[PDB]
């Protein structure tokens, strides 16, 4: 049996840690909701 | 049950100890999470109970108590914030510029941040604080890192 616990407010944080790149990927989505890389 | 708006952890006591299997958004009395977190199962909120209302395995989304309420979209140009809620750790905002998933049915925003599977359902926000989608469904690229889609539902 699953349960929920509050973890915080949904707010934009100014001066947050800026990381991660922006890749343009060719993907496919199957009937089971799973993404896969088209190459 | 607690129905205050905000981000919530999705926990379970079926395995060893208490394990975080995912995260979700409470908004307008509706709990929104990813399908692979709950598999459509009922949730508990203190003494109260939340029952599934809408779900779709292909979109990988589910709503509890009512229809999907989140409808903000990524503008295609601006940086966004993953409000990551990792297992055993405090909620933290990470800013990133999203990439693109190019599909046969159009393009979807994608965040290239690597977090544990128990972080699935964490909201991705715009500069206004609006939820533009949830984190936790994507693909694994050559280098081994995760690239998640910015998965948004439809508001009827
Ligand atoms: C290193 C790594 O893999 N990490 C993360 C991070 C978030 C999510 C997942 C994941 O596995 N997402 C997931 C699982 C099951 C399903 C779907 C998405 C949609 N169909 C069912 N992995």
């Amino acid at each position: 049996d699953m349960y929920i616990e509050r973890a915080g407010d949904i707010t934009w944080e100014k001066d947050a840690e800026v990381t991660g790149n922006s890749p343009r990927l060719d993907v496919a989505l199957d009937e089971s909701g799973d993404f896969s890389l088209v190459e | 049950g607690e129905t205050t708006d905000g981000v919530y952890r999705v926990m379970t006591r079926r395995l060893l100890g208490s394990t975080q299997v995912g995260v979700g958004v409470m908004q307008e009395g509706v709990f929104h999470t990813m399908w692979h977190v709950t598999k459509g199962a009922a949730l508990r909120s203190g003494e109260g109970r939340l029952d599934p209302y809408w779900g779709d395995v292909k979109q990988d989304l589910v709503s509890y108590c009512g229809p999907w309420k989140l409808d903000a979209a990524w503008d295609g140009l601006s940086e966004v914030q993953l409000l990551a809620v990792p297992p055993g750790e405090r909620a933290k905002n990470i800013q990133t510029l999203p990439g693109i998933f190019k599909t046969k049915d159009g393009d979807i925003g994608a965040v290239a941040l690597d977090y544990p599977a128990g972080t699935s359902g964490s909201p991705i926000l715009d500069k206004c604080g609006r939820v533009i989608g949830l984190y936790g469904n994507g693909v694994v690229i050559k280098n081994g890192s995760y690239v998640s889609a910015i998965t948004q539902g439809k508001r009827e």
